[PDB]
RNA sequence: UCAUCGAAUCGCCACCUACAAGACUGGAGCUUGCUCCCUCGAAGGCGCCAAGUAUAUUCAU
RNA sequence: GCGACGUCGCUUUUUGAUCCUUCGAUGUCGGCUCUUCCUAACCUAGCGCCGCAGAAGACGCUAAGGGUUGGAUUGUUCACCCACUGACAGGGAACGUGAGCUGGGUUUAGACCGUCGUGAGACAGGUUGGUUUUACCCUACUUAGCUGGAAAUUGCGAGAA
RNA sequence: UUAGGGAUAUGUGGCGUCAAAACUUAUGGGCUCAUUCGAUACGUGAAAAGGGUGUUGGUGGAUAACAAAUCCACCGGCCCCGAAAAUGGAUGACGCUUAAGCCCAAUUAGUGAUUGCCCAUUAUUCCUUUGGUAAGGGCGGAAACUUGGAGAAAGUGUAGCCCUUCCGAUGUAGAUGUGGCCUGGAGGUUAGGACGAAGCUUAUGGCGUGAGCCUAAGAUGGACCGGCCUCUAGUGCAGAUCUUGGUUGGCG
RNA sequence: UCGAACCACCUAGUAGCUGGUUCACAUCGAAGUUUCCCUCAGGAUAGCUGGUGCUAGUAGAAGUAUUGUGCGGUAAAGC
RNA sequence: GGCCAGAACCAGCCCUACUGCAUUAUCCUGUCGGCCGGCGGGCAACGAAGUGCAAGAAUUUUGGGUCUUGGUGAAUGCUCCAUGGCGA
């Protein structure tokens, strides 16, 4: 019995995680800049990375306002974003995680895209059975209206 | 998440009917439990002090608190036994967060490559490294 | 156990252009062209700019993952060099009594009256490796292989020395065979 | 002689999943494939029962 | 190439033990016949290597694929010679193989001899003469037919290289 | 470690499929490539030195030059060879190798202190039996909304005198008990039978843990016989190369 | 039928040997050891076990420890 | 009567939130530099756990007769009276 993401929709796929990871050298991906964690008990949060300790393991934190502690989260559920603060080209791994994040790099990302999908899938998990109707009359609307537009294309 | 907490176990030798005030022995051991700390408390004193767990009493075993969770270096002078080259010590400088964390990696490395497990392994000098 | 050592770099001058597409390498020049494959563990080939630098980084490393990096460095430079300079291959022989003949016919090679074997010993050569003889008079002996690619002309300037041996016989007292001679990097300014 | 078990359906699936162009201009699009879920679309408008609280859906190819 | 000195792994067509199975019966060696299997390679086959110039041997490795005889004496296995041959390698299969053959050796009841024993008799000492039953049953194999069969005989059960 | 059942939970062993359980764990630390990898003890032992110019670990001691690093010696295996047989061939099978191998750990994921999960004739609990002679209490008439019993009889034993309570419950040789089963016959009693007895048949049910009993229905049978208390013995059969009779396969 | 015929009888000869020995449930439930035996394929005797018990029996209880108090000469050691 | 479903008290397995409850040190400052040494006062405990009290409330299962009742203000006591809903 297959849940699908096409192509090649998948048998026997647990709906509580994925084996996303493809191996990469640690240094290029991340450097005490910023990252987000897919699979954590706190779910899909982003915390700027304080430092790298050993290999897979990282120390991941965030200033406040998210109930995110300074903690040891592993790269196996911690995946970089290109909204860095202190990785790569910028001269150093920075300190004062709030002030460096007071450069709105998180505030910009939290209001930019790929975070409107984080809460999208978290909205479809808190949508009670009334907004699921709202979502179905919303798709059904855009659906047939799409068909009306196709009819217009046929006319053209 | 790393097992094998760090215990501070201290104890006299049941004072005494002979010496009436035997010197107190304290040492810090990494162990899953504190029953396993006292079990290896009374192995040092049975060996390094010739004191039985029977003829002595444990004063106050204690769980060391923590260090502010932040990555740092650790050289752990570790001494294991094996039919694989009996009683060799080692250094194996690890880079983990806490002493509990790095010594965990120490055990999971020896049991990984020398198959030496918890009771065949003594630990000494779990200290840190600036550079 | 596992560590990292360094990174490998090659510069790509004018007259030589390298691609990175399907992680494969294309090197061309003004004397010849050649393309091949260089995959391995942790060895992802990425060329930064079209004529700036051939870089091959690996992120993991051990004795085996690192004894395989700079061999592509040994096998990318000779791509860039063979397309501009090229390395010629020469072959010699010796005799005591047997007067001989040899032949090369377009795309194949003949070896007749070898040691007394009055038949032909064929061997296929790829598309673009052209060769002649100097049996006429002045050299009388040599077979000079030319071309562009390091290992696509070395691969067959290896078998004529495999097509040679005299087997159930003392070997040192006499030297039957037109065998590969003097591995050499022949350049030219004539 | 059939009363059946089953319970999304495809000209938007279904070469390819991934190209092309960033160690800092975004590309995306060779896409969480569509559409499906109560009147062909959102704003209504409409009949439903007495099959009398569950009972294989008394439907449906 | 092995040899002092030595040792250390693995070996059964081994010398014996063990007494575990069999005493209301697993019928005795050897052959004949036929099939198989293994390589620790005897031959051919593949290079290799030497004081391997040709010749011709020399050492070695890889390979079980193919091949490995005919006789004399012996019941023999083995052994020995004879002769051919490229060479006549070594083993397993219940010391492969008797409801397949043979019956020469073991083989009893007759008899003779040698030693032993007072004697009857004994000898794993010699010699000679001395039963060899049954498939018509099940499977195995070998050929020879027949007939069902796809929810492998059934649901209507629905999948077309 | 064992009465008959249900549930909860474990033990040993496990959780890729067979196979219940990580629908292949969000697993974590390293190790491992093995041209017969390796992988559950005790099965019997698997492999012995030996080395290397091999992959990973550790200690003694140089250079600041190998052909900005590069050495001289060894300790430690995983792993390579050392090492081999005879039907085809075994981790148990497939298969696994960025594990489903090995050694360590884990148990909801560094968020905050528990039982990840699956399997028993075990444990806990619940009913039911049965024994203990195990304890009790009644051991002749009253009421809680519907009946049952704190009214069923002074009792080893049952269709228990009635409740309810605890505990135990396997078992060969053996022992013992049974208000226990059965066959032939006797003494008693009660009773059937031509309106169909014994017998016999069984998809005839029921009821007893069982031995067995009772019923029905015979398009069976034709004239004897059941229950109960004692008595009695030529009293229970699957197995003795049983005995006798009969049949049967092989078998047209 | 003959290393002692055949028939009938003693005779149902004897067998520490082989084979068999007919219902249920319940309650319990072992031993292959001791000593003696022309004994070692068997017996007898203890032990194990059952039944019936008798008897005033938290005791004359214990495959257990503690406490004292004895004992010993194996391991290790030492030549 | 048999077949179900639901409900309700009983006990049972329980859902478990907040978790408080004390302790312990964690940690609060000072100027130093890409080999780091020049240290003291507990007055803070939400990521201190070898540790104490929790029902209402979640679940099927199983059994149902000697009842229930009303709250008081202190430093918990008087007490009174006699299953239903389907299908077949
Ligand atoms: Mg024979
Ligand atoms: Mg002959
Ligand atoms: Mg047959
Ligand atoms: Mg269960
Ligand atoms: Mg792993
Ligand atoms: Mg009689
Ligand atoms: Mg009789
Ligand atoms: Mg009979
Ligand atoms: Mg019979
Ligand atoms: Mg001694």
């Amino acid at each position: 019995t297959d849940a699908y993401a096409v192509p090649l929709s998948p048998l026997l796929s647990c709906a509580q995680g994925i084996a996303l990871c493809i191996m990469v050298k640690s240094h290029y991906i991340c450097a005490g800049r910023l990252v987000r964690i897919l699979r954590g008990p706190r779910q899909d949060r982003v915390g700027v990375i304080v430092d790298i300790v050993d290999a897979n393991r990282v120390l991941v934190e965030n200033p406040e306002d998210a109930k995110m502690w300074r903690h040891v989260q592993n790269l196996k559920n911690v995946e970089p974003l290109k909204y860095c603060v202190s990785v790569s080209r910028n001269c150093s791994a920075k300190a004062l995680k709030d002030a460096l994040a007071s450069s709105k790099a998180l505030e910009k990302y939290a209001k930019t895209r790929t975070a409107a999908r984080v809460e999208a899938k978290k909205a479809c998990a808190a949508s009670t059975d009334f907004e699921r109707y709202q979502l179905r009359v919303a798709r059904r609307s855009r659906a047939h209206w799409a068909r009306k537009v196709f009819d217009e294309k046929d006319a053209k | 998440k790393p097992h094998l907490r760090h215990y501070q176990v201290v104890g006299r030798e049941s004072p005494s009917e002979k010496n009436p005030e035997p010197t107190v022995y304290k040492f810090e051991v990494f162990a899953p439990n504190f029953v396993v700390a006292k079990s290896r408390f009374w192995r040092m004193m049975r060996v390094k002090n010739k004191v039985k767990a029977t003829h002595g009493d444990v004063l106050s075993c204690k769980v060391v608190k923590d260090a502010k969770l932040v990555a740092r270096n650790y050289l752990v002078d570790i001494a294991y036994y094996s039919q694989r080259c009996g009683y060799t010590r080692m250094v194996k400088e690890f880079r983990d967060v806490s002493k509990t964390g790095a010594v965990s990696q120490a055990y999971h490395d020896l049991a990984s490559r020398h198959r030496a497990r918890y009771h065949n392994i003594e630990v000494l000098n779990v200290k840190s490294i600036p550079d | 156990m596992v560590k990292v050592k360094s990174l490998c770099t090659l510069q790509i001058p004018e007259g030589v252009t390298v691609d990175v597409k399907g992680r494969k390498v294309t090197v061309t020049g003004k004397r010849g062209t050649l393309t091949k494959d260089l995959t391995h563990l942790q060895l992802d080939l990425r060329v930064d700019k079209k004529n700036r630098t051939f870089t091959v980084i690996r992120w993991f490393g051990s004795k085996i993952p690192i004894a395989c990096l700079n061999t592509t460095k040994a096998h990318v430079q000779n791509m860039i060099t063979g397309v501009t300079k090229g390395y010629r291959f020469k072959v010699r022989c010796a005799y005591a009594h047997f007067p001989i003949n040899v032949s090369v016919d377009g795309q194949n090679i003949e070896v007749r009256n070898f040691l007394g074997e009055k038949r032909v010993r064929r061997q296929l050569v790829p598309s673009s490796v052209k060769v002649s003889q100097t049996d006429p008079s002045k050299v009388k002996d040599e077979i000079i292989f030319d071309g562009n690619d390091l290992e696509q002309v070395s691969r067959e300037a290896a078998v004529l020395h495999q097509m040679c041996l005299v087997k159930k016989k003392d070997i040192r007292k006499f030297l039957d065979g037109i065998y590969v001679q003097t591995k050499t990097n022949i350049e030219g300014m004539e």
